[PDB]
Parts: C-alpha cells; structure tokens; sequence
C-alpha cells in the first residue's frame, strides 16, 4: 500500500500520500473553542472547530497553537489534530497505511516517545518512522552534501551534512522564527495608531506579514531612505475597512532574524549561525559547505533574502571560497517533497518501526536503531 | 484501553466460542457431523462478515458524501 | 415543460431504476454464493477415515479462530461506521433544520377559522 | 395518466364537500354540465383552497390533448382535487439512496448527464431536449456539476 | 399538547398557539378605571374594563398602561391582564399549556422572578420559559448571524448576534421609543391650536401619528420645503369633526429617533446606537454584521425609515462595506412569529422550566441554567 507522509511542523499541517509532488491537504494547525454564550438553539455549535474551519469562524473563537517550538504543550489538541487530518482532509483510515512524522532537531525525547506511543495506540497505524525535518529538504533538493537552514515558524535550526553523513556536533538549533516576527510585528505596529490584541486579530498581522514585509538587503540605507521619501508605503485593507499605511515597518519585522537583538534575545543571526555551523565542520568539507547552502522552510521566503543572506556569509567568509544559495521556488513544501521521496524508495522500505517491533520494546524503540 | 480491553472481549470469544477439542474418543459419525456442522457455521459467517465489509464500504461511501455535503455549506 | 409526459417519464425512470437495483441485488446475492463457495472450499467426507475428520476439526478450528478474530475487527469497523452515520446524520439533520425548520408551521391555523363572527 | 376512475371512486366526504360546493356554483342552468376549467380556476381560488396556480393554466394550456378548449369532467376535476395530497406515498428514501448508490458506480457522489444518458438507455425511454438542463435544475442548485441524493430524491418525490 | 406562546410587550399584547402565522389575539394593554359617578341603575358596570374593551368606553375611563419600560409597574394590573388574555381572548385554561413569555434584555431580576412566579402560582401552567425579545426576532428572520434593532413602544434595544452566539458585552439598550414619540407629537401638536391631555386622547394622538407621520431621508431639505410650500399639509379627522391639519408635524415626530435631543435625552440616534453597537464586537464579523442589519418592533413601521436609516449606517460606515437592511413587511408581529418557530421546535421541547424545578430552586430558578 502507499504511506502517508504527514508533517506536523508548526503552523500549518501539511500531508499527503506518499509518491505525488505536493502536500493534499494544507490546514493552519489551530484548534479554538468558543468563548461567547450562545443563545441560538439547534444551530449545531461543535466544542471544538480544528483546522481550516476555525480560520473562519475566528471572530467568536480562541485559537490556540497546540505547538509551540518544535515540542508540542498540549497533547489532547494534538491528538484532535491528527485525527481531523486523517479522517476529515485525506479520508484514509490509518489502520492500513504506514505514517512518516518529521520533528525538529534537539528536541525533548518524551515529546518523540509520546508521538509514537500516541500513533500506535490511538490511530493504530501499522508502521511509523520519524525524521529530522532538515534531511528531508536536503532530499528536495536532489543533493547528497549541504548545510540546510529550515527556518520553519516554530524554530531554526541549521543541520550541516556531507555526502550524506550527517554531523551532530554542528547543529545550531535557534528558537526565532516566523512566530516570533509575527509578535514583534504585531508589537510595532502600535507605533502608528493600530492595536492589535485578540488572538483572533495576531492572524490578521500574520496576513499582513506575508503580503507586505521584505528584507532589505541594506539595513542603514533603508532606514534613512523610509525616513525621507514615501515610496515605501503600502496600504492594505483590514477585513473591514480602514486601510492601514505601513511605512518602515515593512523591513524591520523581518530584519529581527539578522539582528535578534531586536525581540531581547542574545543569539546572533541566521547569517552568523550559519557561518558558526560550518566553521565547527571539518577543515576539508568547508568549500562544499559554502557552495551548497540551501534554504528551506516558509519563513524563508520573504523578498530578497537570498541576496541579504549571500552578502553576509560574503562578508565573513574567506574572499576565495565562492558563496551560492540554494533557494527552490517550491520553499514552503520543500520537507513534505523529501518526506515523500524518501517514503518512496525501496531502499527504505525496511526502515520502518513495525508494530511488533513496539509491542516487544515499549515506545522507546524510537531512539533505538530504527531511530 | 482501546487496545487490551478489545483484546480482553475478543479472547473471551475465542474461549467460549472454540469448543473442547477432542476427537479420538467418540464414534465417527458424531464428530464428524460436529466438524462438518461448525464448518458450515463458519462459512455462513464468511458470508456474513462479507456482507458486513460491503455494506461498511457503501456507509464509508456515504460518509463521504456528507462529507461533501457539510463540505458544500463552506 | 410538459407535465403529464414529464410525470410519466420520471414514473417510469424511477420504476425501470428499482427493477435494475433488485436484478442488480440478485446479481450481487449470486456472486456472494460464488465466492462463498470458491474460498470456503467445499468439504466432502463420503465414506472417509477419522484421520480425515480430525485434520477438518484442526483447519476448523484454525479457521474458526482466523475467521471470528477478523470478524471481530471487521465489526469493531462497522460499529465506528455506524456512529459516523449517526453523527453525520444528526449533523445532515441539522442543516435541514437551520434551513428550512423554522419555515415549517401551522400558518393560519385559526386566523383564517375565525373571520367575521368578531 | 388514467387514474381518473380511482380518484372518483377513491376520494372521501372532507373534499367532497367542496367539490359539490363549487360544483352547485359552477352548474346552475343553461349549461351543458361539461364545466370549463376556467371558472373552475376562479371559483376554486375564490373558495380559500390552496393549490399552486400557475400549474394548473399551464397544464390548461397542455392538458386536454382532444384541444377542445374546456378540459372535461376527469382531468381538470383531478387537478381540482389536487389541493387534497392523496399521493402515491412519496415513495422510500432508503430505496431511492440505493438507487442513487447503484447510479453512483463513479463513486464520486453524483450522477452527471452521462449516467443520466445511460440510464435512459437502459430503460429505453424517449429522447427529451429537457435532459442535461433538468439536471441542471434540480440536481445542480448551487451550478457545480455536484448533485447528491436528495435532488434525485425531490426530483421524482413521490411521482405517478 | 399545543404551547401557548404569549408576548407581552407594552402597547400591545400579542398571543396565540404555538406554529400558527400570526397571534390570535392582539389588543391594547390598557385597564382603565370608571371616573365618574354613574346614575343608571342595574346597567351592568363593572370596576375595571381591559383590553380592546376600554378602547371603546375609554370616554369615560382613565387608561393607564401596566407596564412602563419594559419593566412592569404594577403588578395587579398585570395580573388582569394575563387572566383576561389566557381566559377570554384564547378561552383555554392555562393548566393545560406551556407559555413562553418575553422580555426585552438588561431589564431588573425582580420583574422576571415575580413573572415566573405568578405564571406559577396563580395561573398553575405546567411549564413556562422566558426569552430574550431580540432572538425571537431574529429566528423570524430565518438568519443566524445579523444585528437585530427591535424598536418597541416600551424600550428600543439593539443586540447583535452571530453564529448564534450571542454577545452579551454589546447591547446597548436605549429607552427612547413609541410612547415618547407618542408625548413628543401631542407636545409640538399644541403649536398649531390643538391641545391633547386627557389620558384618552394620547390614544388619538397615538392614531393621528401611525396613520400621518413619516420619516424623512434628509431632515433639513423637508424642514425647507414644508416651509415654503403646501404640499406635505395632511388633514384628519378627529372622532368627533373638526378636521386638523398636519404640516412639518409629520417628518418632526419620528426624527427624534435619530436626534434625541428634541426630548432632552442625551444620547445618540437608532442610527448610531447601531454602529457603536456593531464596533463593540470583534474585528472579523462586523462585515457579516454589517451585512445582515434587521428591523423589527412596531416602531419601524414608519414610511422611509429603511433609507434613512441606511444613509446614516453608510455615511458612518467604512465605503468598502456593503450595508443591508432586512425589513420584512411582517414588522411588527416578528417577535411573536420568531416565538412560535422556537416553541414548535423539537429541540427546544426540553429546555421549558418544569414546575417540579421550580418547587425544588424556587423563583430563582430562571437565573439558572434553564435560562
Ligand atoms: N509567502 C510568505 N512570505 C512570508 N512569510 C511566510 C510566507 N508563507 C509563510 N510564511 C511564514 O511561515 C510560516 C509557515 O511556515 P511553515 O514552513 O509552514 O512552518 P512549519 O515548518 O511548521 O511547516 C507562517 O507562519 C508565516 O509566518
Ligand atoms: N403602522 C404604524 N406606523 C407607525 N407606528 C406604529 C405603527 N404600528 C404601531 N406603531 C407604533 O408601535 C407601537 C406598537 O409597538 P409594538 O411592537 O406593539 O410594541 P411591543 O414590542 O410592546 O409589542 C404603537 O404604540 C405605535 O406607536
Ligand atoms: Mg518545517
Ligand atoms: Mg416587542
């Protein structure tokens, strides 16, 4: 039978059968409840509207993420999760197709231990592997070498791998993402009269977010030009009215990755983790490093990031070693193209934890050789 | 749960459902009938359980489409 | 827009359909004894030993077990499609009504029953 | 159809009562008894019964197939007593679901012109120009080419 | 059996079984006491004459409404009333019927205890339940969603509902209504010659401004034309002769509506009561609201009141909205039809107060969760 390579990631589910091009179904992973009372009877009012569903029924309800960097907080949501994608946005039942889940690198193992136990009891699947997230889009891009910056929406993390041998000592896992931007977008906005606080409304920021911010490929000049011209800025309309003018807060949301210095946090940028990722790697393997950085995830595609990136590893690294970044236009999907891939090799066929497997050695089988 | 209990149930089937096995002790004819009467039993219930994968696959279908249906009010 | 041809010749689609789902029904209801007899292979025993009873009492047993355990599973199916029909079904029920409930009364129940006599 | 005998001998005094009423104000001298259905029309609508009519000056307008002019006793007094649902039971819901389900070998949840097309082979009845646009009609009410059970099931809601 | 579902208001008590059209019963709710003397002997007088009888002695009564805003006044009175609908008017004995009565929102406790506990111990009914006079309209209406105006004579309340969870931090109820503009047009009448003061000659004033008066949809081009030309001057006449006449009188008596200040009251129109009632909700279905305004109540029957009142919306409101306005020609008798849906429903057959409830709680039954 065909697998099905789901991916949890963090912010939006993205799944689908194993062997296609991309995800079936792709759904923002938020399950709210309703807050108000209710006085209407009859109408059919649900508990809990999960998925795509609460992202328009969001003016009277909670949304709350059941991940929140890479780990997941809240198991039942979870749980509810999974089995609305299974049933409702694929319509296969698990009992008879084998599932692939993708997690972060670094993360709790209690959280991996839990995700098994949860797929073999609850959905009862017949085998399930997991996988780090940035293998996989290193598999999207057809390589066998190259240090992989996935900068999801929960958290960034920068696995270096040569011909396949992957090298655990220079993994740089950073917690700043697409959901930290989102808050320290929604906190300057304030500056010119918008408030935004409802959890309902952080979506409408993160709308705002994806349509207009750009990374500038010069910070300095940028602000001093925003600061004295008016070409920069670009309305939008709210979902009722009022258009909104946002000026140079268009690139400074998503210069914080550059610079985390902006949200309070200490680390250094996705620029410099990954000229620290490759300097830990071996003497030898540090050209092809260089010439194969690739760029995954979504919050890698704001406008013009290529270019910053590739001027700043310029900046620090040797000036004979030729920087090239590797950014498909398939970003987003590019860990559920690899899942897929790598669910349809023959090679692979025999990696999977079979049930039997589980039921001799308990759910910490996962970090045993079928890791 | 979910996964003993269910085990639990269906053991319990089995324990009351398999009868002694004992064969060399008796007549021919009896035991025979016997086997010759819970092999027809069994087929009967493979027709039963086959009937039961249809009419689960025709309400598995109709599942779908109300699925479709709730899907159309969106 | 006939009315009376168009009345007839829904009738008659509908009543040429009911015939053809009961021959189809009874084509299913032939393939179903079909298949019974192909894979719960007919067992002789005219004129034959014990030892020939005790390995059918052995497969009966195996197969009994076999055959009630996936039985049990394909029940244990049926009884989470049953509560999938009901739940749909409740969930169908209540568009219904959001949609067209609220329309449905006893209109003029008395307000036409008493007129003049006011 | 000519059920016409059995509505005359089926119907009971509740609807009767206003069928001779509005049969005394129809026939009252120098007539020929034969009743047109245009005053019937009239008087019926007068009378405070309630059948739809914009069906019956279109049936008045078909029906009557002679083209006498005034629909005779039977036909127009069938329609007349239409405003009483002495139907034909409206038929199952789970027999036609079968039907739709046997209909439905696309396994996709509709029946489109082509199964209709078939269908109609199968049961050799005559080619009409309302085919694709009745589907249209009632099957498709939200213009999708999607048509579930229930708009086959009103399409020929008890039907005779 | 059948639900009786009966509606008090003020003004105007509307009743009848459960799943009909329209109430069976409407008359005034008046009881009005004999002043004079009275010198016929054996002529059949009695003490106290209700209802749509009182509307035709009422030369000789002093008609006086039990029930002042909303709230009920005088409880004696009141009592008369219910005995006189339930008994005379329906002619069917309350010991054998479920009533559903009505009440405007944000009115005090004590009214609804005292309701429920009359409905109990003098009348004795088997089940009695009380609802909100804004959600029945809205179920008339046939919507979900929609904020509802519900203009009464007592009091005017505007409660916006969604998805049929009601919002309870936006009601925003206002005490201005029929019976103002009723005192409103007998007080300006009085600068023409026409003096109206008896307590039975509100109820021609009352006739003079439902059979006369209009709203105008620009108040300043009619005060301008009724100034300088004739054409508006509408005569009527009176019970007994002397016709009057009517001039810029009939478009000033319904426009305090949008300008209370023409009785002194401070705050602002039905016009902008409604969008501070639709900017209190949450920022993702003011569209929906916007959309799906409804009119219900007497008061809403004015001539051109469905324009005026969309000019205004669509003045405050932002340009890209599409502003709508329900006003079925069922106006006034919404609140009762929408009753009658909700009382025929299955659903709801569970939800009444049953007696044996409240002899174990007491009155303050209706508090609790059979709301
Ligand atoms: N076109 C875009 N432009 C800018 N940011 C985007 C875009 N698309 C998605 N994002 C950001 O990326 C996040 C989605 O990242 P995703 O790769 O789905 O995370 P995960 O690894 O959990 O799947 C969103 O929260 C959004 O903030
Ligand atoms: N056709 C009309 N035109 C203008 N005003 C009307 C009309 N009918 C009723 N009204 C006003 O509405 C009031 C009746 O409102 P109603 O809806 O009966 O109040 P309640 O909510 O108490 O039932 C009357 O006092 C009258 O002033
Ligand atoms: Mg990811
Ligand atoms: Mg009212």
């Amino acid at each position: 039978t065909t697998a099905l390579v789901c991916d949890n990631g963090s912010g939006l589910v993205k799944a689908g059968f194993a062997g296609d091009d991309a995800p079936r179904a792709v759904f923002p992973s938020i399950v709210g409840r309703p807050r108000h009372q209710g006085v209407m009877v009859g109408m059919g009012q649900k508990d809990s509207y999960v998925g795509d569903e609460a992202q328009s029924k969001r003016g009277i309800l909670t949304l709350k993420y059941p991940i929140e960097h890479g780990i997941i907080t809240n198991w039942d949501d979870m749980e509810k999760i999974w089995h609305h994608t299974f049933y409702n946005e694929l319509r296969v039942a698990p009992e008879e197709h084998p599932t692939l889940l993708t997690e972060a690198p670094l993360n709790p193992k209690a959280n991996r231990e839990k995700m098994t136990q949860i797929m073999f009891e609850t959905f009862n699947v017949p085998a399930m592997y997991v996988a780090i997230q940035a293998v996989l889009s290193l598999y999207a891009s057809g390589r066998t070498t190259g240090i992989v910056l996935d900068s999801g929406d929960g958290v960034t993390h920068n696995v270096p791998i040569y011909e396949g041998y992957a090298l655990p000592h220079a993994i740089m896992r950073l917690d700043l993402a697409g959901r930290d931007l989102t808050d320290y977008l929604m906190k300057i906005l304030t500056e010119r009269g918008y408030s935004f606080v409802t959890t309902a409304e952080r979506e409408i920021v993160r709308d705002i977010k994806e349509k207009l911010c750009y990374v500038a490929l010069d910070f300095e000049n940028e602000m001093a030009t925003a600061a004295s011209s008016s070409s920069l800025e670009k309305s939008y309309e709210l979902p009722d009215g009022q258009v909104i003018t946002i000026g140079n807060e268009r690139f400074r949301c998503p210069e914080t990755l550059f610079q985390p210095s902006f949200i309070g946090m200490e680390s250094a940028g996705i620029h410099e983790t990954t000229y620290n990722s490759i300097m830990k790697c071996d003497i030898d393997i540090r050209k092809d490093l260089y010439a194969n950085n690739v760029l995954s995830g979504g919050t890698t595609m704001y406008p013009g990031i290529a270019d910053r990136m590739q001027k700043e590893i310029t900046a620090l690294a040797p000036s004979t070693m030729k920087i090239k970044i590797i950014a498909p236009p398939e970003r987003k999907y590019s860990v559920w193209i690899g899942g897929s891939i790598l669910a349809s090799l023959s090679t692979f066929q025999q990696m999977w934890i079979s049930k039997q497997e589980y039921d001799e050695a308990g759910p910490s089988i996962v970090h045993r050789k079928c890791f | 749960g979910k996964r003993q209990t269910e085990r639990e149930k269906k053991k319990k089937i089995l324990a009351e459902r398999r009868k002694v096995l004992a064969i060399d002790h008796l007549n021919e004819d009896q035991l025979r009938e016997k086997a010759k009467e819970l092999w027809q039993s069994i087929y009967n219930l493979e027709a039963e359980k086959f009937d039961l994968q249809e009419k689960f696959k025709q309400q598995k279908y109709e599942i779908n489409v109300l699925r479709n249906r709730i899907n159309d009010n969106q | 827009i006939s009315a009376s041809r168009k009345l007839q010749l829904k009738t008659l689609m509908l009543q040429i359909a009911k015939q053809e789902m009961e021959r189809e029904a009874e084509e299913r209801r032939g393939e179903k004894g079909r298949v019974l007899r192909t894979r719960c292979q007919p067992l002789e025993l005219d004129g034959l030993g014990f030892e020939e009873l005790q390995d059918l009492c052995r497969q009966l047993h195996a197969r009994v077990d076999k055959v009630d355990e996936e039985r049990y599973d394909v029940e244990a199916k049926v009884t989470k499609n049953i509560t999938e029909i009901a739940d749909l079904t409740q969930k169908i029920y209540d568009l219904r009504g959001k949609f067209k409930r609220p329309t449905l009364r006893r209109v003029r129940i008395s307000a036409d029953a008493m007129m003049q006599a006011l | 159809d000519d059920i016409y005998k059995a509505a005359v001998e089926q119907l009971t005094e509740e609807q009767k009562n206003e069928f001779k009423a509005a049969f005394d104000i129809f026939v009252l001298g120098a007539e020929d008894g034969c009743i047109s259905t245009k005053e019937l029309g009239k008087v019926m609508r007068m009378l405070g019964q309630n059948p739809t009519p914009e069906e019956l000056q279109e049936m008045i307008d078909e029906v009557d197939e002679d083209g006498s002019g005034t629909v005779d006793f039977d036909e127009f007094l069938v329609m007349m007593v239409r405003c009483m649902k002495d139907d034909s039971k409206g038929k199952s819901e789970e027999e036609l679901s079968d039907l739709f389900r046997m209909f439905d070998k696309n396994a996709d949840g509709y029946i489109d012109l082509d199964e209709l097309k078939m269908m109609l082979q199968a049961t050799g009845e005559t080619i009409t120009e309302d085919d694709i646009e009745e589907l249209m009609k009632d099957g498709d009410k939200n213009n999708d080419g999607r048509i579930d059970y229930d708009e086959f099931l009103e399409f020929m809601k008890g039907v005779e």
